[PDB]
């Protein structure tokens, strides 16, 4: 079901095998970094159960700081490769840039699981510019390269914010407005495990 | 405006609309007085002991030449045996040209072997303003990363610039400005420099340099009391 659909949770206890599977995931992690928000443990970004969500596809993870380091050992332990890494220069409306140096990028990685096939290696560059919006805010580029890289497949991503919310994306976060599912498998899944709508434990 | 978008239907990179790519001068000038004569010595890397190197270097900017350069070669097979923590000073530094690969990974192995901890990576962005594939590769690879490490106790982490032609792998001369800028000690040691890269201020060891002037005693001698800590960023001294 091509739509926006979205989940409001705590993705360290959500049971995310009644997602099915996905061709391609993102997450932008609450990296514990020091010193904002809720994150999370290095023990609970190691323990969450990525490795269900794909069994052939991508893995776009978002990392910034020491996380640079840890999400190559996330990416890792969650049994991917990492093959490409992309950077977002951040600019403003008129197409200039934003410890021991100012920062003018953010980093995401990019990881393969499998022997995915049937996607279009090469379409887009390891380079974004785009204008920086909110804080801790995604540009919307990412969602076109994703596309045309594997177009119609069923994509997800975790620690998504409401304006992430996409067709073919179902979203996971704790900030979105309650369950929109409209996948039918994933509604009766759902329904199954989640017999009365409560996500604990 | 998607400059992916753009460059998905154009060959123009997003990076080619990047548009403007005081003291910060006089600085520039302190560094250019404190600086040591530029020294340089031919040498086989992997035949050659680099203890022999001497004194213990403050900084160490480290560029082999990758497999990936080109399309002798180093794989990093060859650069993570390099015994790089026998000539670094106890609170030093370390820049590595890192390509675009595998050696995203893999410099980061080496900079854990060697005793550093990753505090900046450093991306040089190739526009291709000028003229509009790894199996592995999802995307074009349009960048190269500079990974800088620290051990012991103005600038954006950015360089853009125009791919250079192809089989011409030299690396933007504002990394020199860039470490420079930083004011980390004068003891600066470039490996796998060319005589293209030779620069005062800096200690080039290379395979494929043609003169070499390197002497242990002369080099030690610039760095000899009451010159031993200077920043290169101060005057020097009367
Ligand atoms: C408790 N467990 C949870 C949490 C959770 N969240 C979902 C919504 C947001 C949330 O509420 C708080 N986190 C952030 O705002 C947040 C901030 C900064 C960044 C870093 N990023 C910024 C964007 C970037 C520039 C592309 C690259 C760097 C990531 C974030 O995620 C955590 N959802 C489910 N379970």
């Amino acid at each position: 079901l091509f739509p926006p659909q979205w989940i409001c949770c705590d993705i360290r206890y959500l049971d995310v095998s009644i997602l099915g599977k996905f061709a391609v995931v993102m997450a932008d992690p609450p990296w514990d970094i020091h010193m904002p928000y809720g994150t999370l443990t290095d023990d609970e970004m190691r323990r969450l159960n990525i490795p269900v969500l794909q069994d052939d596809g991508f893995l776009f993870l978002w990392v910034t700081g020491r996380a640079m380091e840890l999400g190559r050992e996330c990416l890792n332990l969650w049994g991917y490769e990492r093959v490409d890494e992309i950077i977002w220069v951040k600019t403003n409306q008129l197409q200039r840039i934003i410890h021991w140096l100012n920062h003018g990028k953010e980093h995401c990685l990019v990881g393969v699981k499998g022997n995915p096939q049937g996607f279009n290696q090469g379409l887009d560059c390891d380079v974004i510019v785009a204008e920086v919006r909110s804080t801790s805010h995604k540009p919307d580029e990412i969602y076109g390269m994703i596309e045309r890289l594997s177009p119609g497949t069923r994509k997800i991503e975790l620690f998504g914010r409401p304006h992430n919310v996409q067709p073919n994306w179902i979203t996971l976060g704790n900030q979105l407005d309650g369950i929109h599912l409209l996948d039918p498998d994933v509604v009766a899944r759902f329904k199954q495990r989640y017999p009365d709508g409560i996500i604990s434990k | 405006n998607d400059y992916c978008q753009h460059f998905v239907d154009t060959g123009h990179r997003p990076q080619n609309f990047i548009r403007d790519v005081e003291l910060i001068r006089l600085k520039d000038e302190l560094i250019a007085k404190s600086n040591t004569p530029p020294m340089y010595l031919q040498a086989d890397i992997e035949a050659f002991d680099i203890r022999e190197l001497t004194p213990k270097f403050d900084v160490i900017l480290l560029e082999p030449p990758l497999e990936e350069y080109y399309r002798k070669c180093w794989t990093w097979d060859d650069i993570m045996k390099l015994e790089i923590d026998e000539i670094a000073a106890p609170r030093s530094f370390i820049f590595l040209w890192c390509g675009s690969g595998e050696g995203l990974d893999l410099g980061r192995v080496c900079l854990r072997k060697w005793g550093y901890r990753r505090c900046e990576d450093i991306c040089w962005i190739k526009t291709n303003k000028n003229n509009p594939l790894d199996p592995k590769a999802v995307f074009q690879r349009t960048k190269e990363h500079c990974l800088m490490g620290i051990k012991g106790t103005v600038d954006i982490d950015l360089i853009i610039t125009e791919e250079p032609e192809i089989g011409n792998i030299e690396k933007p001369v504002e990394i020199f400005h860039i470490i420079e800028h930083f004011c980390l000690g004068r003891r600066r040691l470039h490996l796998f420099g060319r005589d293209s890269t030779i620069r005062p201020g800096w200690l080039t060891v290379g395979p494929t340099l043609t003169n070499s002037n390197y002497n242990a005693e002369t080099y030690a001698s610039y760095f000899s009391a009451p010159n031993s800590y200077l920043t290169g960023c101060t005057e020097e001294i009367e």
